[PDB]
Formats: structure tokens, C-alpha cells, sequence
RNA sequence: UAUCUGGUUGAUCCUGCCAGUAGUCAUAUGCUUGUCUCAAAGAUUAAGCCAUGCAUGUCUAAGUAUAAGCAAUUUAUACAGUGAAACUGCGAAUGGCUCAUUAAAUCAGUUAUCGUUUAUUUGAUAGUUCCUUUACUACAUGGUAUAACUGUGGUAAUUCUAGAGCUAAUACAUGCUUAAAAUCUCGACCCUUUGGAAGAGAUGUAUUUAUUAGAUAAAAAAUCAAUGUCUUCGGACUCUUUGAUGAUUCAUAAUAACUUUUCGAAUCGCAUGGCCUUGUGCUGGCGAUGGUUCAUUCAAAUUUCUGCCCUAUCAACUUUCGAUGGUAGGAUAGUGGCCUACCAUGGUUUCAACGGGUAACGGGGAAUAAGGGUUCGAUUCCGGAGAGGGAGCCUGAGAAACGGCUACCA
RNA sequence: GCGGUAAUUCCAGCUCCAAUAGCGUAUAUUAAAGUUGUUGCAGUUAAAAAGCUCGUAGUUGAACUUUGGGCCCGGUUGGCCGGUCGGAUUUCCAACGGGGCCUUUCCUUCUGGCUAACCUUGAGUCCUUGUGGCUCUUGGCGAACCAGGACUUUUACUUUGAAAAAAUUAGAGUGUUCAAAGCAGGCGUAUUGCUCGAAUAUAUUAGCAUGGAAUAAUAGAAUAGGACG
RNA sequence: ACCCACUCGGCACCUUACGAGAAAUCAAAGUCUUUGGGUUCUGGGGGGAGUAUGGUCGCAAGGCUGAAACUUAAAGGAAUUG
RNA sequence: GCCCGUCGCUAGUACCGAUUGAAUGGCUUAGUGAGGCCUCAGGAUCUGCUUAGAGAAGGGGGCAACUCCAUCUCAGAGCGGAGAAUUUGGACAAACUUGGUCAUUUAGAGGAACUAAAAGUCGUAACAAGGUUUCCGUAGGUGAACCUGCGGAAGGAUCAU
RNA sequence: UCUUAAGGUAGCCAAAUGCCUCGUCAUCUAAUUAGUGACGCGCAUGAAUGGAUUAACGAGAUUCCCACUGUCCCUAUCUAC
């Protein structure tokens, strides 16, 4: 999420060990680290051209995509740079033999380099624990706005 | 709980062993070692339970107190110790030298083989990585770690170890086409050569094989030991060639070979 | 004692959760070290598995690097000047990590006029040769320099003293000394 | 903490309890081969209805079917090993015919009888 | 291995339940009881209470023997056989028992550690340790202080121990050492060039920080600052080195430093040999114990996805006193509201949140045989939890241990 | 339901029945029970449609979008011969399935690596009058999958497969003298060893992995802010 | 306005009964052991009892929601003959 | 014939209920707070490193001058270490006192149900147009069944002008 | 069965209304002519002579509890007048 103000917390906002030499005049102020996730996720040039700094960035944080690899669709954005997805899914029940809709609601992080609104699907990888509750981050956006400007004023 | 365990008890054994039911409450826990407790076998089990040159564990340890067994060339004076795959087992006395390889029902068979092959071995490299000073090593299934190895061994090759000494003496890679071991699995003991490796990056390669008599069947990438190349193994497999037989081919066999 | 676990501590519904198992040694935690100032004092600290960490308890000196200069020496740290987390640790000069202390200078100051003979602020053979090799490259930067007439650099913790036992940073440089700088006047 | 010995029972007992017609098969069997029990007939019968079903379960697979063909002929051959199963009808179907009487008749009990030897059941 | 029968009426067909019937690794009880094999067994109620005994100790040629022990004999006048006591080392964190708590917990199947600890086993792994650097530093080996023991004692009483006198180490505490080379900073001089130099110091491993290398997505150019090797003196630079993963700031390496400085063998047993400049010189066989880091093995700790009995006469729940997330730190072996500081207002819920019940440990499984099901699992294997109830902690690789301690309660 | 004076139910004797080293009783539970009903109940009058209509959660939800034809390839049963010294394979033949093709027909896509396959042919021929047959390199197949770049509408269902403790269950072999079991054992030169074993099945829901493209959903281009270059 | 023919949608009756039911009866109460269009609600022997208790609504009378201990072998339906 | 209610007898079950009743268990406020652990101190005693004195030792190599290493011994001076009782402050936090909450139980004079129940006493409510057709909802009334008003239903004693 | 104008209904009670009376049963206490809850042939309760029920309010009468205290055990000392 984020926006604005980059350098807005009590500590100085920096990438770890990317030193920028005063001595040295650049054209470009600082310099970025980046990497990509892996499983054939493209980096996306927000996450490359942006300034912002979160750790917990896939892309530019320090934190490793591993395991599980799911998607959901965005119910809830109202927590800073974190996001709810639901999860449904039918659980098959011997007995009557048929299903029921059931869902879950897992907790993930999303990186300023996704603008996400409530609808998106959303796909999401699994990676350490970045929250009492976050075991996932937002790898890739699936999904759009769902035709929002297609609501526009009359001609 | 608290710490390790140090019991096992009988019934929580690994099935191929073999180990009878009743007759006691715990069996040998193999001692920390070269190989995973449960694809291991322990010297008491060896000499005694597929060698019959024992009845109680009691002479197990007599025999071994005397240094009769020797293990992959060392003496070895460890009651449980976890002998293991390519193993090789060498009795000084009785002039015997046995090595460890699986059956094809998946069990660990008493394989009799010359003085001279029982002088070097197969490992199947686990990891190759850029030890302390720049030294690189490479280490084998069987825990051995092996400096200055050759550039081109990657993880997943199979190697030829001396024995004598440790020099790795030749290698060979894992390319389609190569005579396979299953070690692991319910296609564990077969025997045959690769078709192709499917890749899944994140977990677990699928490696598609087929034997000598043309039948098919795929393993994880982790249970596939290279040994050699189509018809020319590297080292003495045995009776069956890891072909595997269904219930009724067996039993038309052992029900031919009849006449008393 | 105190205990890291997860299972007191309601669970993101909001449910209470039961008290299943009595509290085990590897959830374990310790009290802070609050690491002081002045006169070397420490104490090491018994962990999982043998392993050694080192609490400390005051301490007088650290190693800095000036980074952009590619050099590190060991000062005396004066004191603790800001903290992001909280402003008792400035007010009681406690060092952790991330601590913006000020340290000696004289030491990165007998380096630097030894090093490019030209002073801050306001004869040899070779050394002259090498003096000469470098400049185009003596420029410093005004904030480093204008620090330097205080006898005093602000510097930033960057060990954790009451792990390590070292109480070691880096020099403030350009863009955090900047940053720093507001913050340290636009609350003075 | 030892092994579980492991055992099972060899009989099962008549649903309903006063069946004249049964009872009196029954004992018609019982002085027919000099058995003491009902328990001996019903020991019988159980096996019959554990073979009757297996027969019964391998029949409703395909024919030439891999279990079909293992099973199946390892209990054909293991009936006529005995003496249970005629070689004419060695195929299964008369398995799952067969009767309680072609069971009693192999026992030791009747056969030192049957080639002389007793001449008379309970003497055997 | 797909079955029914008795009872409502004067008689009838229904609905319907009661009763009969069969089995139960299902308990109890009653009567009766000869033989073979197999053999469960204080779970249920009271995770109530406990007399007495026992259930954890341990020695190899190979850490410590002046037993004022035994044996003597067969060479042993330092020691040498055997060996109580005691030190030291390891183990007691396994086993066994119970099922009280526990309902998204445990458990299960499936993941994760690019998120960590690991005695041991197995395989590797160490020329660098001193010092203004000729009148040198024990290396042919540096320090004491203790047990057992002797002797004096205390208490009704315990595996209580005090004062005095000895003496060991692989216990405690110290502390020397080894080749060649290269690369870095200094630089006495000399001399003007484009510039070069004797000789001085630094460089084991580990620890803390900061910095650099760790290429590769197909190909080429100019310039600034420093500055490498080769001149056929305007100049060129030609061969040019690259590990792993799906993915890293990975493995590994380089620079400047840092450290009440980690390891770098003051140990043991068997044999006793070569080699001359004859010093008991200089060398030297087999293997024991250790030792740092890496791997391996035994583990552990967290950990992804999905699955729990009844209940709405529980509908809202969560932030007192963290509830959900951000930042920074502290703490941990390590991830994390695990904790603290600041900041935000989030999290869950009829797809049943939250709460209540459970005469609830979870699974492998068990009983019942048309099938679909129903019921059960304290209990021989796996996982978890506990040791009268709570908390706290020492030792240690490993315990929040109870056949450990400490405090409270009973 | 029996017993109030000829008691077929009581108390006994006699005889008789059933099960038998066992048999009765109590409590629970399973079957019978289609009296919990998914399979599979019932609700006019026997128990049971809310006085009525709106209506959210939930469950459910009309039809239609590559169908049809042509060609090739190779399997596994079954017939009629058997050629053979009980099994054998070719042709004659149907039957039932699998793969790839051409019909306006993405197979994700570039850039090479690789080729197994014929539009090839370069020679001719073993041999039945010849398209019966494969060795055999010089113009001419992509996909069989490597690896690098660039991107991709989402699901449900089903298939196969991997990963899969033991004991338990199902079940093969073996004469514990039988049997419950156990995993043994079986052969000789039984004076100096020979040898078969210790199977197979289930193992589902979830996760992984592959094949299918019917049936069900989902997304797309209408203020064109559409698609290809 | 009336008559005749037709067709939609009504309120009904008549006769049938292939079919259903325990029957009385039923064009649904049919297309149901040859058991599946979609969906809502209720019942599980008789009493105890629509009682006790809580929640809720109402001024009140009362409404909605709504047990258990215990007791009991019948209660009940339709038809036949008396 | 059947049959309804009050009233009466014996036995059982549950309910309401003054006691602001009792009991077990799980949480929990406030107050008090043991103990180990961490930390500021403490310093019974017991050494170190350094510095100087006096009395003897051994020689780095000389004829007098000149000189290193280790070791033991008593006035006297600096700068640190071990370390008991004690002790400051903390996190952890049993436990006590007092309350509250939730769950599971439970005594009670008395009230009032129902059952065993078929018999009894008083009537005749229902079953026949049950002798006032029966029943529903509501409202009042009466020893008791029940009666009466208003609106329904036929399950009516009428499928019919 | 006598008798009346009619013969006390709903309610309520040893009630500030009950003689007997310190009613009987329960509860509170070590113990209660007190208090409360019950019962009711009620000397002699009872319906705007108003009956019954009531939240709130009371320098109203009564009972109990907590806190509190020189009320008391059991007294003593001090200041001012
Ligand atoms: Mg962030
Ligand atoms: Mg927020
Ligand atoms: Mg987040
Ligand atoms: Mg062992
Ligand atoms: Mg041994
Ligand atoms: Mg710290
Ligand atoms: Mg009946
Ligand atoms: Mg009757
Ligand atoms: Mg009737
Ligand atoms: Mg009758
Ligand atoms: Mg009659
Ligand atoms: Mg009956
Ligand atoms: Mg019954
Ligand atoms: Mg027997
Ligand atoms: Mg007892
Ligand atoms: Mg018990
Ligand atoms: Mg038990
Ligand atoms: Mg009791
Ligand atoms: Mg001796
Ligand atoms: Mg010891
Ligand atoms: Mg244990
Ligand atoms: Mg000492
Ligand atoms: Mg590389
Ligand atoms: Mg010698
Ligand atoms: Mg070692
Ligand atoms: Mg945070
Ligand atoms: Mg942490
Ligand atoms: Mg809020
Ligand atoms: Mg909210
Ligand atoms: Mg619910
Ligand atoms: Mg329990
Ligand atoms: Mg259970
Ligand atoms: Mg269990
Ligand atoms: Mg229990
Ligand atoms: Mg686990
Ligand atoms: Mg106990
Ligand atoms: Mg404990
Ligand atoms: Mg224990
Ligand atoms: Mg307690
Ligand atoms: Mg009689
Ligand atoms: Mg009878
Ligand atoms: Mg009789
Ligand atoms: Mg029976
Ligand atoms: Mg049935
Ligand atoms: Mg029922
Ligand atoms: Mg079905
Ligand atoms: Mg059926
Ligand atoms: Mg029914
Ligand atoms: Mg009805
Ligand atoms: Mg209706
Ligand atoms: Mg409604
Ligand atoms: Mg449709
Ligand atoms: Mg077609
Ligand atoms: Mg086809
Ligand atoms: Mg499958
Ligand atoms: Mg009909
Ligand atoms: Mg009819
Ligand atoms: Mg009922
Ligand atoms: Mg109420
Ligand atoms: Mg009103
Ligand atoms: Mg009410
Ligand atoms: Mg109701
Ligand atoms: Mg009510
Ligand atoms: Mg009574
Ligand atoms: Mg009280
Ligand atoms: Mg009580
Ligand atoms: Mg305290
Ligand atoms: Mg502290
Ligand atoms: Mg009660
Ligand atoms: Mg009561
Ligand atoms: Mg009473
Ligand atoms: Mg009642
Ligand atoms: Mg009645
Ligand atoms: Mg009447
Ligand atoms: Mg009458
Ligand atoms: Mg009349
Ligand atoms: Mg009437
Ligand atoms: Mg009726
Ligand atoms: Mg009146
Ligand atoms: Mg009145
Ligand atoms: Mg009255
Ligand atoms: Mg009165
Ligand atoms: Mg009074
Ligand atoms: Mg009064
Ligand atoms: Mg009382
Ligand atoms: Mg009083
Ligand atoms: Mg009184
Ligand atoms: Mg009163
Ligand atoms: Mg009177
Ligand atoms: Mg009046
Ligand atoms: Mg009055
Ligand atoms: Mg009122
Ligand atoms: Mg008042
Ligand atoms: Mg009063
Ligand atoms: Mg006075």
C-alpha cells in the first residue's frame, strides 16, 4: 500500500547494505537491490522503478518465496501494506455424498509494488513468518478493477 | 520429549528386515552413522539374522570384539552400527566379501562378491558446494565428504570411490540413458537405464524408467541411484536384475522349477 | 521465564485459548541488557547448546568505519543523541542497536590529515608523492567536515551490544546524516 | 508392549434359535459323521461362507481378471488339494455350489472309517 | 453375509411402538468346570492416599593408585600385577506408567527452514600462537589447591558434615612452537623522470562491524578520476577467469578494523628400530583420548494446505493489561505482538464466529457382515501431556526434569 | 398373560427340548430399523404444511458456440487353421479399444540445440509375374524436449501415478500332528551343504504429478479505453 | 342481446380409473422397491404437556420459542359385522 | 353400554419456594506477595600485577668497571580479579485475603402438578338430534364436570327447490 | 335442616386488624415473647367505610448484615472555662 513520504517513520528508511559513496556523484541518488522470486513471477517494473523500501517486498525485501503457491480473491485492504484474501472451496461429505461451499480467510502481505483493490484475484506465495498471522505475500495480480471505468457517467 | 531415543521398539522396525513378530519386545536401533536409520541395516542383523553365523546378539558381539567384520574397508566394532547401500561388508576370516544392494522385493539381499571388487564402491553425490579456503567438495549418499573432486561432477551423478584410500577414481552423470538403482519407493530393487526426467521447479523431479523387459514405472528423482549405462552396470547386481516379476510370473516360476 | 511462545495470547478470531502444556525451556527469553556507557563491563551469557552470547553492560568504546573513506578505527562513544524506538534510551545515553551516538573524531582525524596531508575544517618524500595521487578525491562533504570542527561524529549502532558484546556502528553519511540531522535539530 | 498375538474364532451361531427342520439336518449330520457338537457343523459352515463369499466377490470381477485369475485358481487348486472339489468341476461356479456334506466327508474322522479300518464312525 | 415373530379388534386391513431374536477385543455378576495351546488383567469410581523392598548406574593395553590393600614373583630403586575408596569422564533428558488437562489445541495426511539448535556416530579439516624483532621467552614439558586418606570433633536423628594435616590429573589455571612464497601499507636515501628504491611492519582460525568480488539477456564506442601488465616509446592490451538454486545480500573469497580473545595437543597405551659428526644426538612404528570449523547421522524447534463430538434456552465476538497490521529495538538457537516504544484501526462471524457441554487425549484401529451406514477406541505401535496442585530453576548437547533442586498450597 | 380346587405357565417328581465345558442374568451397543430414510421414510382423515404474502442468507436454475466426413499407425482378446517339438507366429477374418493426420482448424511463443520421422532418392534388389522388405548418404517434417528470453482468464469433475510404518483387514505360499497361530521351512552325500521364501491387495478426504475436454461454473468487445502489424 | 364452432385463463361438477391408497377415497392423494425435476416446512408410540425453566414481545389478557424426571402396551386410523 | 371433572386414600416423580440458602470446579479484579533468575551494590577471605626497601642465590662474561631468566622471604606504595553473608532495582510469578464470573450440583416449611388408577363420593359433560348437535378461537361466569355471549368449522343431524 | 334485606365473592392475614398467644411449621442465632417465609373454622380480614399489587420518595415504625467505634469489658490521660 504506502504512497508518499518514502522516509516517514522515526528510523531511517534504507536498504540493507546498499551503500550509496557521497564521493562518488550519481544520477540517480540511491541505489536499489532487487532480485525476482522465482516459479516464473516477472518483478514487476513498480518494484524496480519505485523508491519505497518494505522488508517484507518479495521482490525488494529479504524475504524468500517458498512452498505453497495459492491464489484468492481480495476481500479486505485496510490494513497497511497487508491484505485478507478468501479462499473458498467445496468439502465433499461421504455420508449425503455432495458438497459444501466452505472458505478461509488467509493473511497476506502485499508489497507497495501491487496497487490491490477488494475483488482482484489475487496469487500469493508462501514464505517465512512475516506476522502473528502473515505466512504469505502477494506474488501476482490476476485480476484488474473488474471493468470499474465501464461505470461511467451518460453520454 | 526430553531427548533422543534410544530404544526401538520391535513392530516400529523397518519391514525389510525382516524381523519376527514375537520373540522379544524391541529390536536394534542403528547407531548414528553413514545412513538413515530406516534404509540401513545393523551388523547384528547381518550376521545374524541373513547370516545365520550367530543365535544370540551375545555372539554378535563376540564375533565383532575380534575384529572379524570389517566395514567398507575400517574394522568397525559397533553392535547396531548402520551399515547401508554399496556398503561393503568384507570378512577376513571365511574369505568372504559381501555387498550391501537391494533385492527387488526392496529388502537388503546377502550378495557374495570377489576380493577384488569389494576395493571400491558407488556413491551417489548429494552435494557439491565451495568448502572453507576455496576448497570444493563433494559428498556422497553415504556421508563421505571428498575434496577436489572433479569440475564437471554435479549433484545427482554417481561416483567410484576407492576404498583404500578415499580418491574418487571415475564418474558418472545423470544423463538420459543410464543404467538406474531405485533406491526408495514401491520401485525400490528395480533396475533400468532412464527414459527422461520431468522438471517442477520448487519440488520433487519425476524420473521415467524402463527395464529390460520393457515395462515402465516412475520414481522421485531423490530414490534414482545411477549405475552405469544400458547392459554394462559398474558393479555385480543380483539374481534378477531388479526386473520384477508379477505375483503369477512368480508363481509360474517357482512352480516349474518342481521336479524333484 | 519469560516465554516466546504463541499459545497464551488470543488467536486472530479473538478466541482464549486453553493452557495446554507447562512452559518449556527452548520457549525461553531474557531480560534486556540495557547496555550503558563507560568502563568496559561484561557478561557472557550461557545458550542452547553450549554457545556463548556476551551481555554488555557499559561500555566506553567501539569499532566505526567511515565507509565512504573505506577505513575503520575504534573511538570512545560520547553518547546517545536519538533512538527511533523510544527516547528513554537517548535520555539514559542506552545503547542498541540503531542508536545514533556521537564518538571521538581524533581518531578519523589523525587518519584523514596523515592520509591526504590537508587538514579538516579552517614534508616526506613519497608521502608527498601519495598526497598528490590523491586529491581530486580529498573533497569530503560539508556535513562530515563541519562535524569534525566538534571533535564529535554522529555514527549509528549498528551490533547488537547486548548480544555480541560489541557496540559497533558506521558514520553517518549523506543522506541518513540528513535525515538524522532534521530529526536531531527539529526537536531540539 | 509385546507383539499382539493375534487370533480369531472359527465359528458363527444360527440367527434364528428353534428351527425344527434345521435342527433336525443338523443332528442328522451329527450321527451321520459322529460329531458331538452343533458347534462342529456350525465350524464348517463358517468356513463355507467365508469361501462362498470370496467366490462370490471374485466372480462379479472381469474374466481374466489379474485377482480373479490369482485368487481365484489358488483356492480352486487349495479345494481340490483336500478333497472338496471334484476334478470335473474345478472352476469356481461349483465352489460357489459345493454343500457342508463334501466338507465332512474328508475328515480323518470319516475317512479311518471310511476305508474300513473303524466300521463305525464313532469307533473311528 | 438382502428372512423376521408375539401384543390394539367381535373379526379386518393399517399406523405404530413395546416384547422376542442374533453378535460384540463388552464389562459385571450367577451357577457349573476335566485336557492341549494361546494370555488380557485397578482403564471406567478417586491424575484419591500410600507402609516396606526394589526399579541408574558405569572402566578399557590406553585420564588419576605410596590403600599404612591383596598377590608376590619375576628384571624393573620413579611408575609398571591386581585393586577398595575418591577424583575425572559419560549416563541418569532413554525406559517404564497414566489419560488428568486439552475442541483449531493435540493428532493426521501433506508441506517449510532462502527461519534455526544439535551430544553423539560417520567423513573431512589446522606449518602462522613470542616480540621494537643480537646479548632473550621453562619446551628435556611452567602453577597450586583439593578429594579419598590420616587425625581431632559436633547432633536424638538423614546418603548432615566442621576445624586440622597430606597428594594426583585428559580436574582447575597457565603457557612456548615450524618451511617457502607472495600480496599490502609505511618508507632511508637520489632526481627530476615516465619516474626507483634498499628495509621496516602487517597478513593462522574464530569473533563484531562496515566495505568489495560472487559475472553471463545478443552486441559495440567516447570521456573524467584514479592505475594494471607488455614497448618495436606514436602506443597498444591479445588469449582474458568464473560454483550452486525455481529464487538470495547463497556457498566462498578480498579490503579496514575490532575482541576482559575461540581453537591451534604441557595427555595416554603398546612395541622399540633405524641412522653418524657417538651427543643416550637427530629421527621413527601401530592407536587411544582430545581439538576448531564443514559435512553426515540421531535429533529438535517452529511451520504450509485440509480434516474434529453435542450445542442458538450461546449472535455477535476481539483491543483490562496485544485485539489485527506498520516501523525500530530488545529478547531467542532462531521466524513472529514473543516483548517494549511510537503509529494506525484493524481481526472473526449464519459457509455458525464468540461462548457453553463433553461421564474428550489424537491417530493406526475395534464391534456390527447386502450395500449406504451406526457405534467404539483409557488400553500391546506412532504422536502429545503429566508425574499431589501451581510456579521457578540448576546442571547439561538435550529437562522448564520431579525415582533433580527451590518457594508457596494441599 | 398364568394362579379364586380336575394350574399345559406357580412348588416339586417323572419324562422331554436347546446350547454344551460351558450356560443364565444385568447394563450398553450393533443388526433386525425403509422406527433418522444420501441410498431410503412419513405429513387429506393415523404423529406431522407456518393464517397469509413479501423477502435476505442457502439450495436450485431454459436452449445455443468443432459437428460431420476422409486417410494412416500400432496395440489385446477371440476365432479358423499350427508350423511345431502343452505353447509358438504370419496371413484370411471379424470384435473392442489407443495414437496421429487432412478437411478455413495454436501447438504459447520467439532464438538454436536434437533431430524420430518421409514429401524424400541415391543406388538397386532378398524374393512369389510386384510397392509384399530394411539396410542405406548429398536438395526436403518439428515439437519428442532440452534452455534462454518474452507471456499466460479462473475452477469443479474424472483418469493414471508418484509419496506412501509396522501390527490390524483382505489374501498367496508353507501339513504348527488338526486348529487359533507362527513365518517358517524344504532337500541330500543327514563326515564338514544344497536350497524356495519372508508375496499381493486396500490405503479415499487434502496436497503433488499426468491424461481426458462430455457435463457445471467462471472471464472476454458496446461511451470500443477492443484485436492483430 | 342471442345461437353454433374454436382457443386461452378461471370457479366448479360428471363419468371413468391405465394408475394410487390401509381404506374412505384421489386427475392427484397419479407417472414410487422398475425407489432421484427444483426447493421450503413439519413428524418419529401414548401420557406427562404446550406443562416447567430461560429468552423475547404485550398495558393486560396473552403470543413466539419450549424441555425433563416419571409413568404407560397401547393410544390411534379406515372399513366390516353385530 | 361406554364415559368426564371436582372431591377423598396410599405410593412415586419432578416443579415453585422465605433462607439474597448451601457445595464442588474453571477463570478473574483489587490488595498483600514466597522463591529462583537478571541487575545496582556488598566485600567474611585470598590471591594477583606492578613499584621501592633490606638479607642471601644463580651468572650474561672482565683484571677493577659492567649484566639477563626463573624461584622463595619481611616495613611500604599504585591498579585490577576471584568471591560468602548481606543488599538495590526488575522481569517471572506461586500463594494468601477479599470480591466477582461461569459451569455442574444440591437442602428447604409450604404451595401446586402428574402418575400408579381400574374400584370410592357428588353429579351427566362426551359417545344415539346423547336428550341444549359437537368441536375451534376468544371473553366472562359457576361445587365439579361445565354454562353463556361474539366469529368460525362439519370432523352434522342437510352433498337437494 | 331453621333463618335472612342479603347471608363475605376476588383478594389478604397472628397483618399497625388474632382474644386464646410467647399460635404451629420453617428460617436467622450458641441460645430469639424479636425479624422474615409459610399455614388459616380469621375472638372480630375484606373490597372508593375502598381490596390487592406496586417502581420512586421518607429526620416515619421494625429486623438483620458490613464497615465503624470508649456503648461495653474497664477504665485512664489531656485542653479551655
Ligand atoms: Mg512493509
Ligand atoms: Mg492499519
Ligand atoms: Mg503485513
Ligand atoms: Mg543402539
Ligand atoms: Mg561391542
Ligand atoms: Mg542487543
Ligand atoms: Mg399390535
Ligand atoms: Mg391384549
Ligand atoms: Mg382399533
Ligand atoms: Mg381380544
Ligand atoms: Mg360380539
Ligand atoms: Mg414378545
Ligand atoms: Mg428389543
Ligand atoms: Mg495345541
Ligand atoms: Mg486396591
Ligand atoms: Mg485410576
Ligand atoms: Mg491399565
Ligand atoms: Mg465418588
Ligand atoms: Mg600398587
Ligand atoms: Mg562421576
Ligand atoms: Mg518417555
Ligand atoms: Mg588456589
Ligand atoms: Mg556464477
Ligand atoms: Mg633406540
Ligand atoms: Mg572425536
Ligand atoms: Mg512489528
Ligand atoms: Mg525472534
Ligand atoms: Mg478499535
Ligand atoms: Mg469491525
Ligand atoms: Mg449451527
Ligand atoms: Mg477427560
Ligand atoms: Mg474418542
Ligand atoms: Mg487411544
Ligand atoms: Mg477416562
Ligand atoms: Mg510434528
Ligand atoms: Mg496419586
Ligand atoms: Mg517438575
Ligand atoms: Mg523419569
Ligand atoms: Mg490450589
Ligand atoms: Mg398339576
Ligand atoms: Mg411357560
Ligand atoms: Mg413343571
Ligand atoms: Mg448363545
Ligand atoms: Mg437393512
Ligand atoms: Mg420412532
Ligand atoms: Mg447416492
Ligand atoms: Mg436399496
Ligand atoms: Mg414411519
Ligand atoms: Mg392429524
Ligand atoms: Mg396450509
Ligand atoms: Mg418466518
Ligand atoms: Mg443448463
Ligand atoms: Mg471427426
Ligand atoms: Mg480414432
Ligand atoms: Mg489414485
Ligand atoms: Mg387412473
Ligand atoms: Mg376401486
Ligand atoms: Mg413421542
Ligand atoms: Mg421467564
Ligand atoms: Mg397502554
Ligand atoms: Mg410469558
Ligand atoms: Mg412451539
Ligand atoms: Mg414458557
Ligand atoms: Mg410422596
Ligand atoms: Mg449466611
Ligand atoms: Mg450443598
Ligand atoms: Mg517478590
Ligand atoms: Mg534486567
Ligand atoms: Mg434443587
Ligand atoms: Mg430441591
Ligand atoms: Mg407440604
Ligand atoms: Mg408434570
Ligand atoms: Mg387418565
Ligand atoms: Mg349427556
Ligand atoms: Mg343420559
Ligand atoms: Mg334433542
Ligand atoms: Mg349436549
Ligand atoms: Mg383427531
Ligand atoms: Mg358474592
Ligand atoms: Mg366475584
Ligand atoms: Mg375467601
Ligand atoms: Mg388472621
Ligand atoms: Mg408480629
Ligand atoms: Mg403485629
Ligand atoms: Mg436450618
Ligand atoms: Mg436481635
Ligand atoms: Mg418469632
Ligand atoms: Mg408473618
Ligand atoms: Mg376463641
Ligand atoms: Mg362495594
Ligand atoms: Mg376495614
Ligand atoms: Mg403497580
Ligand atoms: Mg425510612
Ligand atoms: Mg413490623
Ligand atoms: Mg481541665
Amino acid at each position: 500500500s504506502t504512497e508518499l513520504t518514502v522516509q516517514s517513520e522515526r528510523a531511517f528508511q534504507k536498504q540493507p547494505h546498499i551503500f550509496n559513496n557521497p564521493k562518488v556523484k550519481t544520477s540517480k541518488r540511491t541505489k536499489r537491490w532487487y532480485k525476482n522470486a522465482g516459479l516464473g513471477f516477472k518483478t514487476p517494473k513498480t518494484a524496480i522503478e519505485g523508491s519505497y523500501i518494505d522488508k517484507k517486498c518479495p521482490f525488494t525485501g529479504l524475504v524468500s518465496i517458498r512452498g505453497k503457491i495459492l491464489t484468492g480473491t481480495v476481500v479486505s485492504t485496510k490494513m497497511h501494506r497487508t491484505i485478507v484474501i478468501r479462499r473458498a472451496y467445496l468439502h465433499y461429505i461421504p455420508k449425503y455424498n455432495r458438497y459444501e461451499k466452505r472458505h478461509k480467510n488467509v493473511p497476506v502481505h502485499v508489497s507497495p509494488a501491487f496497487r490491490v483493490q477488494v475483488g482482484d484475484i489475487v496469487t500469493v506465495g508462501q514464505c517465512r513468518p512475516i506476522s502473528k498471522t502473515v505466512r504469505f505475500n502477494v506474488v501476482k495480480v490476476s485480476a484488474a478493477a473488474a471493468x470499474x471505468x465501464x461505470x461511467x457517467x451518460x453520454x | 520429549a526430553r531427548g533422543p531415543k534410544k530404544h526401538l521398539k520391535r513392530l516400529a522396525a523397518p519391514h525389510h528386515w525382516l524381523l519376527d513378530k514375537l520373540s522379544g519386545c524391541y529390536a536394534p536401533r542403528p547407531s548414528a552413522g553413514p545412513h538413515k536409520l530406516r534404509e540401513s541395516l545393523p551388523l547384528i542383523v547381518f550376521l545374524r539374522n541373513r547370516l545365520k553365523y550367530a543365535l544370540n546378539g551375545r555372539e554378535v558381539k563376540a564375533i565383532l570384539m575380534q575384529r572379524h567384520v570389517k566395514v567398507d574397508g575400517k574394522v568397525r566394532t559397533d553392535t547396531t552400527y548402520p551399515a547401508g547401500f554399496m556398503d561393503v561388508i568384507t570378512l577376513d576370516a571365511t574369505n568372504e566379501n559381501f555387498r550391501l544392494v537391494y533385492d527387488v522385493k526392496g529388502r537388503f539381499a546377502v550378495h557374495r562378491i570377489t576380493d577384488e571388487e569389494a576395493s571400491y564402491k558407488l556413491g551417489k553425490v548429494k552435494k557439491v558446494q565451495l568448502g572453507k579456503k576455496g576448497v570444493p567438495y563433494v559428498v556422497t549418499h553415504d556421508g563421505r565428504t571428498i575434496r577436489y573432486p572433479d569440475p564437471n561432477i554435479k549433484v545427482n551423478d554417481t561416483v567410484k570411490i576407492d576404498l583404500a584410500s578415499g580418491k574418487i577414481t571415475d564418474f558418472i552423470k545423470f544423463d538420459a540413458g543410464k543404467l538406474v538403482y531405485v533406491t526408495g519407493g514401491r520401485n525400490l530393487g528395480r533396475i533400468g537405464t532412464i527414459v527422461h526426467k520431468e522438471r517442477h521447479d520448487g519440488g520433487f523431479d519425476l524420473v521415467h524408467i524402463k527395464d529390460s523387459l520393457d515395462n515402465t514405472f516412475v520414481t522421485r528423482l531423490n530414490n534414482v541411484f545411477v549405475i552405469g549405462e544400458q547392459g554394462k552396470p559398474y558393479i555385480s547386481l543380483p539374481k534378477g536384475k531388479g526386473i520384477k516379476l508379477s505375483i503369477a510370473e512368480e508363481r509360474d516360476r517357482r512352480r516349474a522349477q518342481q521336479g524333484l | 521465564g519469560i516465554s516466546r511462545d504463541s499459545r497464551h495470547k488470543r488467536s486472530a478470531t479473538g478466541a482464549k485459548r486453553a493452557q495446554f502444556r507447562k512452559k518449556r525451556k527452548f520457549e525461553l527469553g531474557r531480560q534486556p541488557a540495557n547496555t550503558k556507557i563507560g568502563a568496559k563491563r561484561i557478561h557472557s551469557v550461557r545458550t542452547r547448546g553450549g554457545n556463548k552470547k556476551y551481555r554488555a553492560l557499559r561500555i566506553e568504546t567501539g569499532n566505526f568505519s567511515w565507509a565512504s573513506e573505506g577505513i575503520s578505527k575504534k573511538t570512545r562513544i560520547a553518547g546517545v543523541v536519538y533512538h527511533p524506538s523510544n527516547n528513554e534510551l537517548v535520555r539514559t545515553n542506552t545503547l542498541t542497536k540503531a542508536a545514533i551516538v556521537q564518538i571521538d573524531a581524533t581518531p578519523f582525524r589523525q587518519w584523514f590529515e596523515a592520509h591526504y596531508g590537508q587538514t579538516l575544517g579552517k614534508k616526506s618524500k613519497n608521502a608527498e608523492r601519495k598526497w598528490a595521487a590523491r586529491a581530486a578525491s580529498a573533497k569530503i562533504e560539508s556535513s562530515v567536515e563541519s562535524q569534525f570542527s566538534a571533535g564529535r561524529l554522529y555514527a549509528c549502532i549498528s551490533s547488537r551490544p547486548g548480544q555480541s558484546g560489541r557496540c559497533d556502528g558506521y558514520i553517518l553519511e549523506g543522506e541518513e546524516l540528513a535525515f538524522y540531522l532534521r530529526r536531531l535539530t527539529a526537536k531540539k | 508392549p509385546r507383539a499382539p498375538r493375534t487370533y480369531s474364532k472359527t465359528y458363527s451361531t444360527p440367527k434364528r434359535p428353534y428351527e425344527s427342520s434345521r435342527l433336525d439336518a443338523e443332528l442328522k449330520l451329527a450321527g451321520e459323521f459322529g460329531l458331538k457338537n452343533k458347534k462342529e457343523i456350525y465350524r464348517i459352515s463358517f468356513q463355507l461362507s467365508k469361501i462362498r463369499r470370496a467366490a462370490r466377490d471374485l466372480l462379479t470381477r472381469d474374466e481374466k481378471d489379474p485377482k480373479r485369475l490369482f485368487e481365484g485358481n489358488a483356492l480352486i487348486r487349495r479345494l481340490v488339494r483336500v478333497g472338496v472339489l471334484s476334478e470335473d468341476k474345478k472352476k469356481l461356479d461349483y465352489v460357489l455350489a459345493l454343500k457342508v456334506e463334501d466338507f465332512l466327508e474328508r475328515r480323518l474322522q470319516t475317512q479311518v472309517y471310511k476305508l474300513g479300518l473303524a466300521k463305525s464312525v464313532h469307533h473311528a
